[PDB]
């Protein structure tokens, strides 16, 4: 595995390192299963994924406007003529509680309207927010982004199970105030729970302080 | 034991401010802190140390400097029996305790002086 | 050694050019000033480390724990000054270092310690998780016994919003933990004491009683 | 550290300009002038005090000795010198004053102890029926084992007539009392060194031989 030949010499741009080039590509964040109640509500979450929460976590206060595409398909590959409804459902808003709900038809929640033998939807989300940045971790005591809802649209039930991952991009980021990265496995999704029963040490380990 | 309050016999009345210097004769490897808290007239002497600091007090450290000096605002006297006396309380509480190496001693000492200040005056020369 | 006084209370710590600023930013603006001396805590061979939370160090001493108890909003800058006392055959190191945001994991009292301030149980992982060698990213200082005794940082307000509550969110919190043990021979004192003075830097409240 | 020569006289002591004159007037005039360097005193932990009588102390001693044996009158100031030699693990203070027309009362050798001097028995009231906390009214100077090993004053000539005989009357006397008594531990030298270096200035004699 170590190979001493073939030295760089020349020195790479910094641009690599910008910290909108850190998080620049659009990831899966979710996949959505809806076999044959009819709806599903997804609020969303960046913090669902082990990678790209421990990315998120090196910073405290991060601020960043959103672009999300669903790509949609059946449980194996197949695409039928599906007329399908995205309703993004802002913070402080209600959510559909069944598939006829009064709130699918709520003029204020913003509804996207896809065939699924069409190109993938792209909505973007902005800063949505009422303090100045995002921030993953409050001392205090009591980040909402908002809720997707995605039903099929009719009166009656589909013949079609329908599977569909969303993938996110995150756009216009600032961070600020840097702070130590996980070396611990996470336990819950809300607070910086560790195992204290067994301590994973940050270094793997070797025979003696000498023995390169 | 001062020649202040010897001299203060002598007469009826007296006001001014003081000043009284403390110095610690330990050895020189030895520190540690101490709080030099001054209550104003009329209050009540501190329970504690985190109501002695929150009055008017310094924090001499014996490490750096040997000798501190706190100043008495003002005190007042008008002699009658009774005396009609408006007085403060100094307390010296340990913020720390006694730091001290091998080979040095323990126990250590501390000498208290005191003094007048430019506008401390008497009047009404009385005989004891 | 210079002799410092802020307002009716008086420290007396050496002239020293080697304070650190947290970011490179001052405490601005958008008689609670004094140095607040608080109880001191006594290093042993076997310790772990301590911290305190800020501002909740400070709620229930002096004006400022009135202050807070009574306005609504709150927003000011520290002033933190952590010293020890010890000989010259003593030996150790401590790290004194700010973390604003610092939450705290389970394996309230622990949360909110006061004035006395808690014990870390875990200081290789902080108690939340995140090691100790990589706690330098954030404003630190050292203090190693061999060299120097006193360790000063000046930390400004940081907050998402202009102004909050004193009573509930904590802003940040200051951990001292002995990375190289405390050490001596039999017949020293065996408890080195360890000093923290804090002074409020520009503070503002705006909420009425 | 300077180097001091006065005559075929030389000691050195470290330049410092925490003198004392003794009621801020400098002795002037209305072979004799070089260091005497009296014999050494044991300080140890019960020692009670030390006192010694001008010009009684140099009428014996070269030829400031000789030439108040022949001369009648007599003027003089003095520059006295008390040093102490201990190590930075013992501790103590002493308080070095002098006192003009020191007359020391039965509760004569006692009353003109000559060069070596005589101790004190009842430190408290200074042999003379007066106390010791307020000795400092004279010319003081503290030695303090902690910080310095040194102390000077200055004492022009104190007397009612501008002449006196020299082998009666005692001008003043130098008192060095342990107010503060001396501690070490166990195996350190038991016993602390006080030296009286002597040097008179502006030395007159008025009388034939």
């Amino acid at each position: 595995n170590l190979i001493e030949t073939r030295c760089v010499l020349n020195h790479h741009s910094t641009q690599e390192t910008a910290i909108g080039n850190f998080f620049s590509r659009a990831g899966l964040v979710s996949i959505i299963t809806m076999p044959t109640d009819g709806y599903v509500n997804w609020d969303i979450d960046l913090m669902g994924y082990a990678q790209l929460r421990r990315k998120c976590e090196l910073f405290t206060y991060m601020r960043f406007d959103a672009e999300f595409t669903f790509v949609v398909a059946k449980p194996n590959g197949v695409l039928v003529p599906q007329l399908l409804q995205y309703m993004y459902v802002p913070p402080g808003a209600p959510k559909p509680t069944s598939r006829d709900s009064f709130a699918w038809q709520t003029a204020t929640n913003p509804s996207v309207f896809v065939k699924m033998t069409d190109p993938p939807a792209q909505v973007s989300v902005p800063f949505m927010s009422p303090a100045s940045a995002y921030q993953w971790f409050y001392d205090g005591y009591p980040n909402m982004m908002g809720t997707f809802s995605i039903r099929t649209v009719g009166t009656e039930k589909s013949p079609h199970s329908i599977t569909l991952r969303v993938y996110m991009r995150i756009k216009h980021v600032r961070a600020w105030i840097p702070r130590p990265l996980r070396n611990q496995p996470y336990l819950f999704k809300t607070n910086p729970n560790y195992k204290g029963n067994d301590i994973k040490c940050t270094s793997t380990s070797r025979d003696k302080i000498t023995t390169l | 034991s001062t020649i202040l309050g010897q001299l203060c016999r002598y007469y009826t009345q007296w006001s001014g401010s003081l000043e009284v210097t403390f110095m610690f004769a330990g050895s020189f490897m030895a520190t540690g802190k101490m709080l030099i808290a001054y209550t104003p007239p009329g209050g009540n002497v501190p329970a504690d140390r985190i109501t002695a600091m929150l009055g008017t007090h310094v924090i001499w450290d014996f490490g750096l400097q040997s000798s501190v000096t706190l100043v008495v605002p003002w005190i007042s006297n008008t002699h009658y029996y009774f005396d009609y006396y408006t007085t403060g309380i100094i307390t010296i509480w340990y913020q720390t305790n006694y730091v001290v190496p091998i080979g040095a001693p323990t126990t250590a000492y501390i000498v208290a002086l005191a003094a007048a200040q430019d506008n401390f005056t008497m009047k009404l020369c009385k005989d004891t | 050694v210079a002799q410092l006084t802020i307002g009716n209370s008086t420290i007396t710590t050496q002239e020293a050019a080697n304070i650190v600023i947290a970011y490179g930013e001052w405490p601005e603006y958008c008689s609670v000033n004094r140095f607040f001396t608080l109880d001191t805590k006594s290093w042993a061979k076997d310790s772990k480390g301590w911290y305190w939370k800020f501002p909740d160090v400070l709620t229930e001493v002096g004006v400022f724990g009135q202050n807070a108890q009574f306005h609504y909003l709150y927003r000011s800058g520290f002033c933190v000054h952590v010293q020890c006392n010890a000989s010259k055959f003593h030996q150790g190191a401590l790290l004194v270092a700010v973390l604003p945001e610092y939450v705290l994991g389970t394996i309230y009292a622990t949360t909110q310690p006061g004035q006395v301030g808690a014990v870390l149980t875990h200081p290789y992982v902080l108690d939340a998780g995140i090691p100790l060698s990589q706690l330098t990213v954030c404003p630190h200082q050292w203090i190693n016994l061999r060299t120097n005794n006193c360790a000063t940082i000046i930390v400004p307000y940081m907050n998402t919003v202009p102004f909050d509550s004193a009573l509930n969110h904590c802003n940040f919190g200051l951990l001292v933990i002995p990375v190289v043990p405390l050490d001596f021979n039999a017949g020293a004192t065996s408890e080195i004491p360890i000093t923290v003075t804090i002074a409020p830097m520009c503070a503002e409240f705006a909420g009425l009683r």
